[PDB]
């Protein structure tokens, strides 16, 4: 009545907006049971804290209009054509063209193929998988590093005290989103909590100190980037390449940047892309393998380009590896 | 107000998820229209190699700054 | 030399982003070479005329003729030409043609 | 309240609206005090600025279609249109006004181009679609414009101090520790730097993440709050960036931002950009002949970080709307160049 | 009323474009109190000269 | 020599601003040569201006025989003829605003 101050409310981590013509239509499907079920299996993978989903329906808007923001902003803004009949397929390829978006009709026919069927509610969690794994680092905040380190307390409660009293909160902090960052999962804590407490008494600078830790998880970056049986896949770098790159670490008060000369990342640039080959033909998830100390420097060179292909640090690889070299990136 | 309105709304067109289709399409057409003789596409050209280069210029810039 | 279809849309959608940050005489440019070249479309004639009429320049009413001539259907055929007009002076004519915009708006 | 009593003390009321009486039951029939709750509500929803109270009064001293708004008891708007009687108002007339044109008339200037028509005509203005301000849509109108060019002196240490306490039980170490890394001051002032850019204050968990990661490395407030900004990478993109991936640009030249960072001038504090009359003179030149307000984008000026607010105090005086973005502030953004502003 | 009554009697950003219009159309001008309205003009415009530059020097940011 | 209103509605605030700022030398000249461009709002600034400078009685003369809408063209009358010497004409000139209003 003109007489309250704000009425402050916080903002909502994440939202789902959806049209309203689903609101009992898409009630049966159990929506609100598949989403905690794929929150929890991408919390099993990675061990991050996703917050609380809500979940609205706004009249609004028409169709099937679905939008997923992070804190009252859209990320992922999809139009599900899909919502009269048309079930989707993943994997559509000129195959189809020989045997012919699809009807619920030729749903039956289509699965006797035996092809990918995303229904509405896989649809949706698939784009809320993508957006989670994509925009994990923006649900680590110091709360939630917190509430972690709290909830261990009965279990290792000696360890999380030399922890604190060795590193703050802040740089644990970073250095879990830096590891979350690269697709590492937190779950397995108690061993990055012991690396934390061996090596933040060594380095002060976040990017060694992470890629010390990277290194504490050497078996389970193997299982995850080996699905063979101690086969690794690798573009190994030449010594020349590595040289020229670390020259230009540049590692200044806010951040160690490795910012050289455009067209020298641009040559170099060309000359992994004359050697990696292929992007979509390459299966077994090839990794690419450099040397610990400019791995992250290597990283940020290649995500504009090659978001998938990993950057794998020597130090981080055990030993009874078969590491199977598909090409050294010449100068 | 309302005319003026759906006179942007009238010429508007959409889909496409531009990027690297720009880039590649911008290539294209300047090589294409550079052979050209027509004073149209003689302008056209011209303003096509402008923005391919402010935006090669871009991608300088970009590249020049990042934060590890 | 012929454009691609790809090549066409890029096109438009030049002129449309041209015409959406105001530079007017570009989008007229980018949408005038599209026509000389595939002048089959008349969605970069759609645009370019309100890009004209933003231009300040008889030329609008040719291109509104064209639009009557080759796609009548459209109620908004009929806003460019009254711009037109009432930039053009014919203020008269452009009541006119305003209500006859609003018939076929009432009639859609 | 004797000849003993020494002032009777009593602080200035913050935000206060006086219409002319002959009002007070003639308007009011719509809500005069639902909407301005309506629009504020929503306006900090936009923003997060915690606005104040209202204070509604009707004075019959002045004429009778004369309402003023004062910040402070000082008056910032002033407009003598009630509508006249009941005539309301067109905001986008024009020309095309002129195609059906009911009788009108100027006033006051409150923003853009006005004309009153009177309620027999509404009907008839209406089946144009045209926009119709009434009373309670006019006065609202200017409260959300003040509100919005204002908003800078709506947060002092008090309100950021509510707004922490109304945090704490939400985000208690997170609090805790942007507490001692920066005091209450600097926190305050980054705060009114973002707003006075129409940032929205919102979203305050990635602020406070921020103000944490970034106060232990830069004590200067312009480059710490540039920092912050920078934070904000998708709500700028997706507050500017309509389309898809369209991001209208007006990039500068290297040269040209040299010359500008050649006298940042980082005396005593402030920061202030002063290089040469004739020097900036010649700079707005240049960029008025490269860059109208005949535009429905909203195109922005995207230069290099470590200047971007000097620049932006630059163009404030001719170009208010133009915003003014960092390089720094996401990726997957088609960055399209309008035009290189040269030496 | 007093000079109030008075002063009632007397009483009835393109600023700057019509000044410069109007020094520019008295500059030609020939009959006596025209050369000092242009003259007035003139110095008001030289004295907003200065003002220009001294708010082009007083920045804040 | 011609104009619009456009720039006589300026030099009327300027000339109406230097009056009320106590120049009034500024605002005389300002204000003949609004005069001597359009003689047909200025006469009043200008009658004033006048009063206030001290040649006012002849102006005021055109606004009380030409112009007898106005009740304020004996006050300056008044004032014009207080600076000439004639203070019963000037009461008989105020009796005769206070008859009109």
């Amino acid at each position: 009545r003109l007489g309250e101050q704000e009425a402050f409310a916080m903002t909502v981590p994440l939202l789902i907006d959806v049209d309203s013509s689903q609101q009992e239509a898409l009630e049966a499907i159990a929506l609100n049971d598949e989403l905690v079920r794929v929150r929890r299996a991408l919390y099993l993978d990675l061990g991050v804290p996703f917050p609380g989903i809500h979940l609205r329906f706004n009249e609004g808007m028409g169709e099937g209009e679905y939008l997923i923001s992070l804190q009252e902003v859209p990320v992922a803004r999809g139009e599900l054509k899909a919502g009269y009949l048309l079930v989707r397929e993943s994997v559509s390829q000129l195959e189809l063209l020989g045997i012919p978006w699809v009807s619920v009709e030729y749903e039956e026919r289509l699965e006797k193929s035996q092809l990918e069927f995303f229904s509405h509610s896989q649809v949706l969690t698939w784009h809320l998988s993508h957006v989670l794994r994509e925009y994990a680092e923006d649900f680590i905040g110091i709360q939630e590093t917190r509430y972690l380190l709290e909830q261990m307390e009965g279990g290792y409660g000696e360890l999380i005290k030399e922890v604190q009293r060795i590193v703050p909160l802040q740089r644990m902090t970073e250095i879990l989103q830096r590891l979350v960052g690269e697709d590492i999962s937190i779950r397995n804590m108690r061993s990055i909590l012991e690396a934390m407490v061996e090596w933040g008494q060594k380095e002060k600078d976040v990017v060694q100190l992470t890629e010390y830790i990277r290194s504490s998880l050497k078996r389970y970056i193997c299982y995850k980037y080996a699905n063979g049986n101690n086969i690794l896949p690798a573009y190994l770098f030449d010594q020349e390449v590595e040289e020229k790159i670390r020259s230009r670490v540049r590692q200044t008060s806010a951040g160690s940047y490795l910012a050289l000369d455009p067209a020298v990342t641009e040559s170099l640039l060309e000359q992994v892309r004359k050697t990696i080959g292929d992007l979509s033909q390459i299966q077994s998830k090839p990794v690419l393998i450099v040397s610990m100390d400019i791995r992250r420097y290597v990283r940020k060179l290649i995500e504009s380009e090659y978001y998938g292909l990993p950057v794998l640090s020597y130090q981080e690889l055990t030993q009874q590896i078969n590491i199977q070299p598909l090409g050294r990136v010449c100068l | 107000a309302q005319s003026k309105r759906s006179l942007w709304d009238f010429a508007s067109p959409h889909g496409l998820h531009r990027a690297q289709d720009y880039r590649r399409e911008l290539d294209t057409l300047q090589s294409l229209l550079t052979t050209s003789q027509s004073s149209e596409l003689q302008a056209a050209a011209a303003l096509l190699k402008c923005q391919q280069d402010d935006d090669r210029l871009l991608q300088i810039i970009l590249n020049l700054l990042h934060k590890v | 030399i012929t454009l691609t279809k790809r090549q066409q849309e890029f096109l438009l959608l030049n002129g449309w982003l041209q015409l959406q940050c105001g530079h007017a005489e570009r989008a007229c440019i980018l949408l005038d070479a599209l026509l000389t070249l595939n002048p089959e479309h008349l969605a970069g004639r759609r645009c370019r005329l309100v890009a004209l009429l933003n231009n300040n320049q008889e030329r609008a009413e040719k291109e509104a003729q064209w639009l009557i001539s080759h796609d009548p259907l459209q109620a908004g055929n009929w806003l460019c030409l009254s711009r037109a007009q009432q930039l053009n002076g014919d203020l008269d004519k452009a009541r006119h043609a305003y209500q006859h915009y609003l018939e076929l708006k009432d009639h859609n």
